[PDB]
RNA sequence: UGCCGACAGCGCUCUGGGGAAUUCAGGAGGGGAAAGCAGAUGUGCCCCGCGGCGAGACUGGCGCACCGCCGGACGAGCUG
C-alpha cells in the first residue's frame, strides 16, 4: 500500500474513519456511553463512524433483545458502504475493506478480530475498556 | 482568446503575493522558456500568464502545453506588477512555481488552485 | 508497538532530531492544545465562551502561523498535528530558507551561534519561530558567513 | 421450489425507528413515500433504489399517516396534526404548505381516486373530508351518536365518493359522500384493524381483522362472510387489495406476511425474514407484481408475489413452459406427493 | 462475372493476428546471441545497473523482430549514433564499446579462482614430493 | 540514452496489441503505428526490414498514463485490437494515437477534448489516423456528441475535475456496453488537494460503486508521476466481456 | 448426453450414467488395468476365494 | 536453452510412454445471425352501443403582487 512505511501508516491523519462492529456497538451500548463524544475525546480529533451494511446486517438479525442498540446502529448521520459478497459475515467484510484501503481505525473488543487485523499491519485497533474508548497501535494520541 | 482570465477583486493579489513567497523560496521558474521547460518537465505545480503583453500569442501558446499537461494557469492582467512582484527588475510575461513536498506553501498553492478550478 | 517505533523514527528522520525525548515532548503539546479543542467543541455552538476561547485560541495559532491563514476553525485545530509544529520548528526555516546545505547543517549552525532572528544571536534550535518574524532570520554580523572576522581556520591558514 | 426467491431488495438506510407509516404514489409507478416512527418521512423513487429523493421530519409523535396528492404534493397526519409538503421542488423547502391542527388525534387518511378530495379519520369517532383549495375544516360526519375510534378508511376506487372506515366496537361502518351521512354498521365478535374495498368488484370489501383473519364481505348483503381467511398466530396489521383484484397482501403484527387470493381462505405464501420482527405497512406497485414492506425493524422492502417467477423479457419458449409448469400443476393440484412438495414452506 | 473456381486443398500459427502480423522467429545463430545477450544483460552492466530478474528456462520468444532506432526529432546530436558507432548485431556492438577491458580483467580474476587448487596445484605438490 | 540506430528486439507484451521492446542496456514500450513511417510529436519511432509497412512507436511513461500503466503492470486494460474506445480528457492526442494504434483498423476509438487548439492538434492527427473520431466539446454534457458515440466497450478518463466521477458515470449511464470496461487516471492535488492521496482514492472508489461499478483493480503508478492512480472498473457485472 | 444445467443437475442428483453404487468404484476395472488381467471373470473369482478366506480369519 | 548421463533422492503417472492417421463421446472459448409465435379469428358495407379527435359557442365560482385561474355541459365536421 502506498502512504505506507515499515509498518507505519502516514495515511490516517485527522479525521479519522472508523468502523463499527457488532461486538463493539452492543457493547458500548451496554456501557451506555455516546459514540461520537466518546471516540472525539479519546482520539482528540474528528472522526465519522461507519458501519458496512454487513455489520447493519447483523445486528438486525441478532435477536429483538438488543433493538435499541440496533436503533443506535440505524442512526442517519453516519454514512454508509454497501458490499458485494454473499451472505453477512461481518469480519471477513471489514479486513476486507481494510485490506483494500488500510485507510482505518477498526473498532471491536472480540479477540477473533482483534488477533486477525494485527496480524496485518499498519491498522489501529479501538475498543471500550469499562469506562471508556481505548486506542491500540495509533501513533499519534 | 484569454477567456480564463483573472478578475480583479484582489484574487490577482493572493496570487502576486504567493508568487512573491515563492521567488523566495527558489520553487520558481521564471520567463516564458523557463515555464515550457519546467511543464515539459512536470515540475510544475501552478503558472501565472500576463494578459498586458506585446502580441498575447506567446501567453496563448503555454495555454497549449498546459493543457497538454492538466495542471494549473491563470492570467494576470499586468507583466510589469507581475515583474515587479517576482523582483526582476524586468517585466516577465510568464512565471512558473513548482511543488516542494513539506510546507504550507502548498496549502496555499493548493487554495489558489482551486480558486483557479473553479474560475475555469 | 512497531509501528510507534517506526513513526517516532520517520519523525525525527524528516526533521534530523536528537532523541526521542525532544519528539515527544512536541507531541505532548500538542496533546495540550487538541485537550483544548475538544473543551472548545464540547461547549456547543455560538456559546459565548465558545465564540471567544476559540477565537483567541485560533488567533495564538495563526499568529505562530501553524494553523492556515486559510483555514481558520476548530476543525482545523483538532486537525493539527506533529509535522506542521515540526515545520514552524526552527532549524527546518534555516534549511528551507537555504542557507544550510543540510538539516545537520544547520543544527551545526545553530550551535555556534551564526544565525540570529531580529537582533540576538540564537544557541537552542528548538526555539519555536513566529509567524510575523520568520522571515527576519539571517547570519549574524560576528559570523563569517554574513561577515566579521574571516574565521579561526582563515586565521591559521593565513598564518 | 428451486426458484423460489422472493426478496429484492431493501431501499434507503432505513429510517432511525420503525415504519409506522408508509403510503405508495397510486398514479405514478416509482415514487413512494415512507415515514417513521420518529416523526420523520422521506420520499424514495424506486429507480435509483440506494439513495432518497426528498427528506424532512414532520411531527413529534409517531406519524400514523401518509399519502400523496392527486396532482404532485404530500401529506401527512399524526396525532399533532395534519400537515401537507411538496416534494418534488426544485429548491427543496422544509416547512408545509398545508396545515390543520382540530379534529383531535388524527388516524388515517384517505384519498380521491381522481379530483382532489381527501377525508381524515380522526380516534373521536369522527371522520372529515377536505376538498383541497376550497374547504377549511370539511364535512365533519359520523355516526350521530357515537365516540369509538376509527382506525383506518380506504377510499373507494370502484365507485368513488363512497367511503368506509372501521371503529373500535368490533364495528366497520359504511358511509356515502352525496347523501352526507353513514349507512350501515356491522358488529362482529373481535375487533377489526383495517380496511379495504376491492379495485375491480366494487360491492366487495375486505377487513383485517384482530379475529386474525382477512374477511371479505359484500356492501349490499352483509349476512355473511363471503370469504374467511384464517391465517395467522397473531393479529393482522395490515390489508391490501393487488390491482388485479384477484390477490392479497395480508401483513401480521408477527414475521409474517401472508400472501392470497381472493377465493381460497387459506394459505398460499408465507413470507418473511428474521431481519424484520414485525411488519407493519404492506401495500402493492402498480404492476401487481412487486410488494412493499413497511417493518418494524427500521425497513422498506421490496418483495414479489408468486415468489418463484422470474420476471424481465422471456422468450416464446420460455412462457411456454413457464404457463406449461401452470397448467400441469392446476391440472394435478391435489395429490399426496405433489401437494405435501407444493404446501411445505419454511416457517 | 461467374467461371470456374481453382480447388486448393493442398501446425501452430506463424504470425499471430491479435498483434499485428509479427511472424515466427526464424532461429539464426546472431539471433541466438542477441538474445543471450538481453537474458544475460545484468552482467553486461558491470557494477553500474541493475536488471528485472527475467527467469524462464528457455530464453527464445517465439516471435520477435530486430528493428532500429529511427531518429529523435527533438534530440540528434548526441542521442545518435555516428557513423563509425553504428554495427550490425548488438553483440558486436557492445563488443565495439569500452570497458571489454574490465571484462577480460573480472575473468581472469574468476578464473583464477576457480583454478584454485584443483589439479595443478596438487601436481606441484607432487613434484615437491618426488623431488 | 538507447541512442538513434541502435538495434533492437521487439516481442509481444501481455497485451493484445501492445509491444514490447528489449535491447542493450535499456528496453522500452512500442507500439505498430497505423499510419506508416511519420512521427507525431518527436517520439522516437522504430523501422524493421520485414523478411517498408513495419514501424513502432515509442511510448514514453511520463507523458502518457496509459503507457504508465502498461508500465506498472495492469489486470487487464480491456482494449483489445478492434474495439470500441471512448477515450475522454484527450488533450493533444499523443496518447490517443497509441490507444488507436492499438486498436487498429477494425477498432475505433472516439476523441473527446473540452478546449480548442489542443482540439486543433488532435484533429490534425484524426484527419491522418482512420480510426479515431475527433469530438470537441463539453464532457459534462455528453447528450451532444450523443449523435457521434455509439454503444462502445472501454472508456478512457484523463481529466482532472472535481465532478469526474458523475462525468464518467453518466458516460457510462450513455455508452458503456453491458459489462462494459473502464480505465481512469486521477490526481490527489486535483479531486481535493489537502488529504492523504489514498484517502481521495477510496473516496473515488466508493463513488464509482455508487455509480453502479464494480472496482477490479487499481495500482498506483509510483515511480512516474507523483500520488496519482489509475483505476480500472468494470460496469455493471463481475466479469468483463460476457 | 450434454452437461446438465443447474436445474437439471439439482433434480437428478442421484443420476449417473457411468458409475453405480453396484460397481465398488470399478475395483474389478482396477485391478485388472493395474496388471493385465484378461478375465474379469478372472478377477471376480479371484474376488470370491478373498472373501472365503477373509471370512476364515474372521472366525479366527 | 548442445548431447550423454551411474548410484542417492523428489515429481508425476502405470491396461507401459511417445509419434502420426482416423471414428466418436464430451468440454470451454471466440466470431457471425434481425436472432422478434405477450396470447395469433378474411374483405367490404351500413346500423347500433361506446370511445376519442374536433370547428364553434357557453357557464359557475375564486382571484388584498392582480397577471389570471380552476371547473362543468352543449356542440358542426373527422375517427376507432
Ligand atoms: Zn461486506
Amino acid at each position: 500500500p502506498s502512504s505506507m512505511f515499515f509498518e507505519h501508516n502516514e495515511a490516517l491523519v485527522p479525521p479519522y474513519n472508523v468502523l463499527v462492529d457488532t461486538n463493539f456497538l452492543s457493547r458500548t451500548v451496554g456501557a451506555k456511553l455516546p459514540l461520537l463524544e466518546s471516540a472525539m475525546d479519546c482520539l482528540y480529533a474528528s472522526v465519522n463512524i461507519i458501519i458496512t451494511s454487513c455489520v447493519m446486517a447483523e445486528l438486525e438479525k441478532l435477536g429483538p433483545r438488543y433493538r435499541v442498540a440496533l436503533m443506535i446502529a440505524r442512526d442517519e448521520r453516519w454514512q454508509r458502504l454497501t458490499c458485494d459478497h454473499k451472505g453477512t459475515y461481518a469480519d471477513d467484510c471489514i479486513v476486507d475493506r481494510v485490506q483494500k484501503h488500510r485507510i482505518y481505525i477498526v473498532a471491536t473488543n472480540d479477540r477473533d478480530l482483534k488477533r486477525r487485523i494485527r496480524k496485518i499491519p499498519g491498522v489501529p485497533i479501538m475498543s471500550v475498556q469499562k469506562g471508556k474508548y481505548a486506542i491500540e497501535r495509533l501513533p499519534g494520541a | 482568446a484569454a477567456w480564463p482570465k483573472a478578475e480583479d477583486p484582489a484574487l490577482v493579489q493572493e496570487l502576486l503575493d504567493c508568487v512573491q513567497q515563492a521567488s523566495h523560496y527558489r520553487q520558481l521558474k521564471k520567463g516564458a522558456n523557463e515555464t515550457t521547460k519546467s511543464v515539459n518537465r512536470g515540475t510544475s505545480e501552478l503558472v501565472i500568464l500576463a494578459a498586458d503583453t506585446q502580441p498575447l500569442s506567446i501567453v496563448l501558446h503555454i495555454p497549449l502545453i498546459c493543457e497538454e499537461k492538466n495542471v494549473p494557469y491563470v492570467y494576470v492582467p499586468s507583466k510589469v506588477a507581475l515583474g515587479r512582484a517576482c523582483g526582476v527588475s524586468r517585466a516577465v510575461i510568464a512565471v512558473s512555481l513548482t511543488s516542494n513536498e513539506a510546507s504550507d506553501l502548498n496549502s496555499k498553492i493548493r487554495a489558489l488552485r482551486d480558486k483557479v478550478e473553479r474560475l475555469a | 508497538e512497531a509501528a510507534r517505533l517506526d513513526s517516532e523514527l520517520k519523525l525525527v528522520g524528516e526533521y534530523g532530531l536528537r532523541n526521542k525525548r525532544e519528539v515527544w515532548r512536541v507531541l505532548l503539546t500538542l496533546s495540550k492544545i487538541r485537550r483544548a479543542a475538544r473543551i472548545l467543541l464540547t461547549l456547543d455552538e455560538k456559546d459565548p465562551k465558545r465564540l471567544f476561547e476559540g477565537n483567541a485560541l485560533i488567533r495564538r495559532l495563526v499568529r505562530i502561523g501553524v494553523l492556515d491563514e486559510s483555514r481558520m476553525k476548530l476543525d482545523y485545530v483538532l486537525a493539527l498535528k506533529a509535522e506542521d509544529f515540526l515545520e514552524r520548528r526552527l532549524q527546518t526555516l534555516v534549511y528551507k530558507l537555504g542557507l544550510a546545505k543540510s538539516i545537520h547543517h544547520a543544527r551545526v549552525l545553530i550551535r555556534q551561534r551564526h544565525i540570529r532572528v531580529g537582533k540576538q544571536i540564537v544557541n537552542v534550535p528548538s526555539f519555536m519561530v513566529r509567524l510575523d518574524s520568520q522571515k527576519h532570520i539571517d547570519f549574524a554580523l560576528t559570523s563569517p558567513f554574513g561577515g566579521g572576522r574571516p574565521g579561526r581556520v582563515r586565521r591559521k591558514k593565513a598564518k | 421450489r428451486m426458484f423460489a426467491k422472493p426478496f429484492l431488495g431493501q431501499l434507503g438506510n432505513g429510517h432511525v425507528q420503525g415504519v409506522y407509516s408508509m403510503c405508495k404514489d397510486k398514479n405514478s409507478l416509482n415514487c413512494i413515500a415512507s415515514g417513521s416512527g420518529d416523526g420523520v418521512v422521506k420520499v424514495w423513487d424506486l429507480t435509483t433504489r440506494d439513495e432518497e429523493t426528498w427528506r424532512v421530519a414532520a411531527h413529534n409523535n409517531i406519524v400514523k399517516g401518509l399519502t400523496f396528492t392527486n396532482d404532485k404534493k404530500l401529506l401527512s397526519c399524526a396525532t399533532d396534526g395534519i400537515k401537507l409538503w411538496d416534494p418534488y421542488a426544485s429548491p427543496s423547502n422544509t416547512t408545509p404548505i398545508a396545515t390543520w391542527q382540530e379534529g383531535g388525534p388524527y388516524t388515517s387518511l384517505s384519498f380521491h381516486r381522481s379530483a382532489n378530495t381527501f377525508a381524515a379519520s380522526s380516534g373521536q369517532g369522527c371522520i372529515r373530508i377536505w376538498d383541497l383549495e376550497h374547504s377549511t375544516a370539511g364535512q365533519a360526519i359520523q355516526w350521530p351518536s357515537f365516540v369509538d375510534t376509527i382506525t383506518d378508511v380506504c377510499f373507494n376506487q370502484v365507485e368513488t365518493s363512497v367511503i368506509g372506515s372501521v371503529a373500535t366496537d368490533r364495528s366497520i361502518i359504511l358511509f356515502d359522500l352525496r347523501t352526507n351521512m353513514p349507512v350501515i354498521k356491522t358488529v362482529l365478535h373481535f375487533a377489526c384493524n383495517r380496511i379495504v374495498f376491492n379495485p375491480m368488484e366494487a360491492m366487495n370489501l375486505a377487513v383485517a381483522s384482530e379475529d386474525h383473519n382477512i374477511y371479505i364481505f359484500d356492501a349490499r348483503n352483509f349476512d355473511k362472510a363471503l370469504n374467511i381467511q384464517k391465517g395467522h398466530v397473531a393479529a393482522v396489521m395490515d390489508v391490501e387489495f393487488s390491482p388485479t383484484g384477484e390477490e392479497l397482501v395480508s401483513g401480521s403484527y408477527d414475521r409474517t406476511i401472508r400472501l392470497w387470493r381472493r377465493d381460497a381462505g387459506h394459505s398460499r405464501d408465507v413470507y418473511h425474514t428474521k431481519r424484520m420482527q414485525r411488519v407493519f405497512r404492506t401495500m402493492w406497485t402498480m404492476d401487481s407484481k412487486y410488494i412493499l414492506t413497511g417493518s418494524d425493524d427500521g425497513n422498506v422492502r421490496l418483495w414479489r408475489a408468486n415468489a418463484s417467477e422470474r420476471s424481465g423479457v422471456k422468450a416464446t419458449r420460455q412462457r411456454q413452459a413457464l404457463e406449461y409448469n401452470n397448467a400441469l400443476l392446476d391440472r394435478y393440484g391435489h395429490l399426496p406427493e405433489i401437494r405435501r412438495i407444493r404446501r411445505h414452506r419454511h416457517l | 462475372e461467374l467461371s470456374v473456381r481453382v480447388p486448393q486443398l493442398p501446425g501452430p500459427p506463424d504470425t499471430l493476428s491479435d498483434w499485428y502480423n509479427i511472424p515466427r522467429t526464424n532461429l539464426t545463430p546472431e539471433l541466438k546471441r542477441d538474445l543471450q545477450l538481453l537474458r544475460m544483460r545484468d552482467v553486461v552492466a558491470m557494477g553500474k545497473q541493475f536488471f528485472k530478474k527475467d527467469n524462464r528456462k528457455d530464453f527464445v520468444p517465439e516471435y520477435c523482430q530486430v528493428g532500429t532506432i529511427i531518429a529523435g526529432a527533438t534530440d540528434g546530436v548526441s542521442g545518435r549514433l555516428t557513423r563509425k558507432e553504428r554495427k550490425r548485431t548488438i553483440v558486436e556492438e557492445v563488443l565495439s564499446s569500452d570497458s571489454v577491458s574490465k571484462y577480460k580483467r573480472k575473468y581472469h580474476e574468476i578464473q583464477e579462482h576457480k583454478k584454485s587448487g584443483r589439479k595443478g596445484y596438487y601436481k606441484k605438490l607432487m613434484a615437491a614430493r618426488k623431488r | 540514452g538507447a541512442k538513434a540506430g541502435k538495434k533492437v528486439i521487439v516481442e509481444p507484451h501481455r497485451h493484445k496489441g501492445v509491444f514490447v521492446a528489449r535491447g542493450g542496456k535499456e528496453d522500452l514500450l512500442c507500439t505498430a503505428n497505423l499510419v506508416p513511417g511519420e512521427s507525431v510529436y518527436g517520439e522516437k519511432r522504430i523501422s524493421v526490414e520485414t523478411p517498408t509497412k513495419t514501424e513502432y512507436r515509442i511510448w514514453n511513461p511520463f507523458r502518457s498514463k496509459l503507457a504508465a500503466g502498461i508500465l506498472g503492470g495492469l489486470e487487464t486494460i480491456y482494449m483489445k485490437p478492434g474495439s470500441k474506445v471512448l477515450y475522454l480528457g484527450a488533450a493533444s492526442g499523443t496518447s490517443v494515437s497509441h490507444v488507436a494504434d492499438i486498436v487498429g483498423p477494425t477498432g475505433a476509438v472516439y476523441a473527446v477534448e473540452f478546449s480548442h487548439r489542443s482540439g486543433r492538434d488532435l484533429i490534425n492527427m484524426a484527419t491522418r489516423r482512420t480510426n479515431v473520431i475527433p469530438i470537441v466539446e463539453d464532457a459534462r454534457k455528453p447528450m451532444a456528441y450523443r449523435m457521434l458515440v455509439p454503444m462502445v466497450d472501454v472508456i478512457f478518463a484523463d481529466v482532472a475535475q472535481p465532478d469526474q466521477a458523475r462525468i464518467v458515470g453518466i458516460n457510462a449511464r450513455l455508452f458503456l456496453k453491458q459489462g462494459g470496461g473502464l480505465l481512469i487516471s486521477i490526481k490527489a492535488s486535483c479531486i481535493d488537494s489537502t488529504a492523504p492521496p489514498e484517502q481521495v482514492f477510496a473516496s473515488e472508489v466508493q463513488k464509482l460503486r455508487e455509480d453502479k461499478f464494480f472496482p477490479k483493480e487499481q495500482l498506483t503508478l509510483e515511480p512516474y508521476e507523483r500520488d496519482h492512480a489509475m483505476v480500472s472498473c468494470v460496469y455493471l457485472q463481475k466479469e468483463f466481456e460476457g | 448426453v450434454r452437461k446438465l444445467k443447474y436445474h437439471e443437475q439439482k433434480l437428478l442428483k442421484k443420476h449417473d450414467f457411468i458409475n453405480y453404487k453396484s460397481d465398488n468404484n470399478h475395483r474389478d476395472h482396477d485391478v485388472i488395468r493395474r496388471y493385465m488381467i484378461q478375465k474379469p471373470e478372472d478377477y471376480h473369482k479371484y474376488n470370491r476365494l478373498c472373501g472365503s478366506l477373509r471370512q476364515f480369519a474372521h472366525r479366527l
